[PDB]
């Protein structure tokens, strides 16, 4: 992925509560001009099984890309709640990828683990009924996303 | 300049 | 005001019915700026309610640089599926393109739209001829006025 490299990744605001935007500072190198911008995305991925549950939070596009180093901060709405089946499921590990494409190919992805907790509740005394069942406020769910082991994936493309 | 759509 | 609109430019005028919008916008900005703007499209179906009124798309652009800015606000075309007839989408519309700063609109631009289908002449048909004609979304055309703007500016607070 020749002519985009990112440089640094860091979460600014974390732990945070559930329903808090996401502010990622990044940090590239643009070694040549670009025709177009950078189409940056977060996806919240929901369940470790499927991708069904995948919800993308927000997409930002960014140009004109001067050369050399570039930073920015990508914020990004929290992930919707309303078709969960219950709401624990936003509760325990979950996992959310930052990725950029150029033109529409996807070039690079950095997916992270994120821990999620509620107030007034331990998960590894609970029962997997108990979890399903307990009443959740979204007010008290708490993420940590774990930002020092990022899964770094990147994809050859064409560029101009 | 970065822009998002709702 | 922090911001004052320049100039706005339809890049794509006539345009099917179906294709997105594309407005050129530049404007200066005379102060820094906490926060994103938020422009808006929205879409005006009839002259006497707001109940056909449809927000097309809201972007959120930022962080804002003292001076001159210029970016393209594409936004996504109206939705057909909600009109009693298709022929609603035919004749005069309005479109307004709005900003506003941390949640209160600043600007209004609003621009009448002229509709026509391919093979029918409006002004030749009676009110009954009009409501009941097939309408083909794909033979019909937009043309923005677009040298005649509706411009209209409110007070606000901005970081004061």
């Amino acid at each position: 992925m020749s002519i985009v490299n990112i440089l640094s990744v860091n979460v600014l605001n974390n732990p945070a509560k559930f329903s808090d935007p996401y502010k990622f500072e990044i940090t590239f190198e643009c070694l040549e001009p670009l025709k177009s911008d950078l189409e940056w995305k977060l996806t919240y991925v929901g369940s470790a099984t499927s991708q069904s549950y995948d919800q993308i939070l927000d997409t930002l596009l960014v140009g004109p890309i001067p050369i050399g180093i570039n930073k920015f901060v990508f914020e990004a709405d929290p992930p919707n709640i309303d078709l969960l089946p219950q709401l624990s499921d936003v509760l325990g590990v979950t996992v959310i990828l930052l990725s950029c494409a150029y033109e529409d190919n996807e070039f690079v992805r950095v997916g992270y683990y994120v821990n999620n907790e509620m107030e007034g509740l331990n998960l590894q005394e609970m029962d997997d009924a108990e979890i399903k069942k307990v009443k959740v406020d979204i007010s008290k769910v708490w993420r940590s996303i774990l930002a020092e082991k990022p899964r770094v994936t990147r994809f050859n493309i064409q560029w101009d | 300049l970065a822009r998002r759509l709702r």
